[PDB]
C-alpha cells in the first residue's frame, strides 16, 4: 500500500503521505493505531513510538533510540511491499562528536554540524511543490537560502496573511491553517543554494572542496570566527561574507596572521621565551581540528597556517635574545603541526630529534618539520 | 482503562481513558486541567499541617 | 482475593527522578545512589559526587 | 654518491665505502668504526661491523646511539638530518594484530614475517642500468618484476654457489661467479612496491600499501594452513583470484558454519558464547592495522553480514541466533573503539548487562556478557561517522 518513494525527502514527510494514502484523516489517529498495533508483538518497542509528529525523528531520543530503531523496522515489515528501508530517511547522532568538537548529526554519508538544523519555521518552494508535493530534505539546512531551481530567489518564511509556515506543527503539506494554497504564487544567492549538490565549476576560491562534510566544516569555522552573532540573527549573512573571504585568501589569510603576531610584539611585555604559542596565536591551531578531514589536500586552513609559520620562523633564526620562534608548544601542539601522535613526539624527544625547554619551542617544531617530515 | 478519583475535600476526577498519557508531552484538553486541579490539592497536603 | 502489595504500588508512584546527566530519558525510582535495576547499574554512584 | 629514491640503507653504505676506495675488510672496519670512535665512543659501541647487523630492526635497546652514528655521517657527507632516516627500517608502534612484530619504513608497515632475510635475488635487466641493490627485493611476497619482459628475478644459485650481497658485499658479481648479465600472474603479485591500479573491481585491488599487505597476511593464516614449504611464490599467487567473487562468497563461508553449529547445539542459545559459533572470525579483523570501516574492508563485510543476520531473526518466546553473548573486547572491535570506551558507555546506561556477577568481584574483559542484537542496534543508532 506504499506511495512513490523519493530519494531526496525527509522521513516525516514520508510518514504523512503514507498515512493519508490509507484513509486516515489525521496523523494522531494513524499513530494512535500504530502504537496499539505494536502492543501485539513487542511491548518495549511500543513504548518507544510516540504519538506526536514533531518528535518522530531519531536524533531526538537520548538513551531509548535503541528501541526506537527497532520500532521503525517493525513498521517496514508489517506494511506490505517493503524492498526499502526507511532508515535511509532520517538523522542519527554522529560519531565525530567525541571530545566535544561540536555536536553533529549523520545522514547517509554526510555529517551535518548540529547548529545548522532548522527548528521553528520551515520555508518551502511553490515551483517545486506544484510538480510533486513533498518536502525536500535540504530545506532543513540553514545554509540553503534560495532554491537552486526555478530562479529561486527570496524564499519565504510566511506564505500569506498573518502566519509563518511550519508544516510539522500544523501537520499539512499543501495548505496552511488560514487556508492559503501554498502552491499559488540577489542573483548570487545560488553560490550557497548549491550546497545542495556541491556541483561547482573550477575556480580560484578555497571552497572548491568535493567532500560535502568538509564543505560544511568550512562554513562552520567561518561562522565561529567572524560571523559571531553577538549582535544579530544570521539569516543569510554568509552569502555576502564567506564568498569573499575565501576568495581574497592568498593575502587575506596572511594579513590576519601577520598582523596578529606583530600586534603581539607590540604588547610583548614579558621576555618572549616564557610566552606560550597560544598567547600569541589564539588557538588557531586547535580550530584546525574542526574540519573533519586530516589530510593536507582537504584541510586547507592548516595547510596555510603551516605556510605562514614556516616563513615566520625562517625570518627569525636563533640568537642571544628571545625572539619570534622562541614560543612554547606542548607535545599535543607539536603533534598537531607535525601531523603525528603524542607518543611519537615523545619518541622524537627521546631519540634526540628535539630538546626540551624546561615545552618545545616553535623554531624547534618548524625546523624539525621541514627537516625530517617531507 | 478508566480511572476515577475521590477526595476528602469533596472533589471528583475522571480520566476517561488512561492508555494515552505520556511522561513527556502535552495532555489533551480537559485532562490537562484536572492535572492542575489535583496538583493543587496535593500541593497543600504536602506542605500545610492539620 | 488477589492483590498487589503496598510497597509495589508505592514504588510506581515515586518514580520521578530524571534530574541526572542532562538527559531526561525515563525517570528512576528515587534512591540515594540512583540505582537502576534493569541495567544493573547506578547513576549517582558515590564516585561521581552526585 | 647520491642515494636512489628506492635504495636500501645497506646498499648506499656499501657504495659509499667503495666510492672512497675503502674496498677491503680492514679499511671497511676502519674507515667506518674507528673514525666513529674518534668522533665519540658511543657512535662505535653501538656499531657492529657486519652488514646484516647494521639496520635498526635487527637492533636492541640502544637505538638512539646508533642513530647518533647516522647523524655523524649526515655531517661528514654534507647531508640533512633525515636523509638516511627516511630509508631505515624501524620498530613499528603498531602491533598489526595478536602482538606480532611489525617493521616500519617511512609510512609503510610490513609484518616481520615478510622480510626476506636470506638469499636476496636480483634482476640483471635493471642492474645493468644502475648497479645498486634496490629495495622491494627484500620482500617475501615478490617474485618476478614489473617491466623488463617480466620473467623471474634471477634467484640465489647463480652458478653452483649460493648468492646474496650481505655475507659477500659485491654487486655485479659474487665470490666465484661472473658479472651477472646471464606463468603470467606474478607481475600482479609484484605490486607491493607500489599500487598503480585502475578498474579495480576486486576488494584487494585498491588502497595504501599497508592495507594491501595486511590483506595477504590474513588470507595466508586462514587458507594456507599447510606447513611452510617455502612456496613463497606459488603459495600466495592464488590470493588474487580468491578475492574476485568476495562480495558474494564470504557470506556463504559464514552461513555454512551457522548451520553446522546449530545442529551440534547443547544449551539454550541465550547462554551460549558468541565464540562457540563463529570461531573468533572477529578477532582476526585486528590483523589489518586500520581501525575505521571505510578502509578495513574485511571488517566492513563482516558487519554487513551480522546486521542482516539479526534483521531476519526478531525476538520471540523461544531464544534464537542473535541472542549470543559477546565479551567486552568484542564489542570494542565491532564498535570501532577502544575498550575503556565501552566501560564508559555501560556506565552511562546506553546498554544492558545480562549476567549477574558475584559480589566483591569484577567482570574481566574476556567474560561473555552483552547480547548480539543489542550491539548491532546501538551501533547503527549512535556510532556512525563520515568514515
Amino acid at each position: 500500500v506504499r506511495p512513490e518513494p523519493f530519494a531526496d525527502e525527509a522521513l516525516e514527510s514520508y510518514f504523512l503521505r503514507l498515512s493519508q494514502e490509507n484513509g486516515f484523516e489525521r496523523y494522531r489517529i494513524f499513530s494512535g493505531s500504530v502504537q496499539d498495533w505494536l502492543h501485539t508483538t513487542d511491548h518495549a518497542a511500543a513504548g518507544a513510538f510516540p504519538l506526536e509528529l514533531s518528535r518522530l525523528n531519531i536524533f531526538h531520543a537520548s538513551r531509548s533510540s535503541g528501541l526506537r530503531v527497532r520500532a521503525l523496522q517493525l513498521v517496514d515489515r508489517l506494511t506490505d511491499g517493503a524492498p526499502f528501508r526507511l532508515l535511509q530517511l532520517a538523522l542519527c547522532h554522529s560519531a565525530i562528536s567525541f571530545g566535544n568538537h561540536y555536536k553533529a548529526v549523520h545522514r547517509s554519508g554526510v555529517d551535518i554540524p548540529l547548529s545548522f538544523i532548522r527548528v521553528h519555521q520551515i520555508p518551502c518552494c511553490p515551483d517545486c511543490l506544484r510538480e510533486s508535493a513533498y518536502v525536500r530534505q535540504c530545506w532543513h539546512f540553514k545554509p540553503y537560502v534560495g532554491c537552486h531551481r526555478h530562479g529561486g530567489r527570496l524564499i519565504y518564511s510566511c506564505p500569506a496573511c498573518g502566519e509563518s509556515l511550519n508544516y510539522l506543527a500544523s501537520e499539512s503539506i499543501n495548505h496552511c491553517q488560514c487556508g492559503f494554497d501554498l502552491r499559488t504564487a540577489p542573483d548570487e544567492i545560488q553560490l550557497s543554494a548549491l550546497a545542495y549538490g556541491c556541483s561547482f565549476e573550477s575556480s580560484n576560491p578555497l571552497l572548491a572542496i568535493g567532500s560535502l562534510s568538509a564543505r560544511f566544516g568550512a562554513l562552520y569555522w567561518y561562522q565561529q570566527r567572524y560571523l559571531s552573532d553577538h549582535e544579530a540573527v544570521r539569516d543569510d549573512r554568509a552569502l555576502t561574507k564567506a564568498i569573499g573571504h575565501f576568495t581574497a585568501w592568498p593575502d587575506a589569510f596572511w594579513r590576519e596572521l601577520q598582523q596578529m603576531v606583530d600586534d603581539a610584539l607590540v604588547r610583548q611585555t614579558k621576555p618572549l621565551n616564557h610566552t606560550d604559542f597560544v598567547d600569541v596565536f589564539g588557538s588557531v591551531v586547535a580550530d584546525c581540528r574542526q574540519i573533519p578531514m586530516r589530510n593536507t589536500g582537504q584541510n586547507f586552513i592548516l595547510k596555510n597556517l603551516i605556510g605562514f609559520l614556516t616563513d615566520l620562523v625562517a625570518r627569525h633564526p636563533q640568537c642571544r635574545v628571545a625572539n619570534v620562534g622562541d614560543l612554547l608548544l606542548s607535545a599535543v601542539d607539536a603533534a598537531t603541526l607535525l601531523s603525528t601522535s603524542v607518543e611519537q613526539v615523545r619518541r622524537l624527544h627521546h631519540e634526540g630529534f628535539l630538546p626540551l625547554s624546561i615545552v618545545f619551542h616553535l623554531r624547534h617544531v618548524v625546523e624539525l618539520r621541514q627537516a625530517r617530515m617531507q | 482503562t478508566k480511572i476515577e478519583i475521590k477526595t476528602s475535600l469533596g472533589s471528583t476526577y475522571h480520566i476517561p481513558d488512561a492508555r494515552r498519557l505520556s511522561w513527556s508531552g502535552d495532555w489533551p484538553e480537559l485532562e490537562q486541567k484536572q492535572l492542575e486541579q489535583l496538583t493543587s490539592e496535593m500541593a497543600k497536603a504536602l506542605s500545610q499541617p492539620d | 482475593a488477589a492483590c498487589i502489595n503496598p510497597q509495589k504500588i508505592g514504588a510506581a508512584l515515586q518514580k520521578i527522578d530524571d534530574w541526572w546527566a542532562n538527559d531526561a530519558d525515563l525517570p528512576l525510582r528515587v534512591h540515594e545512589y540512583g540505582a537502576n535495576h534493569e541495567a544493573l547499574t547506578a547513576l549517582r554512584h558515590p564516585a561521581t559526587g552526585q
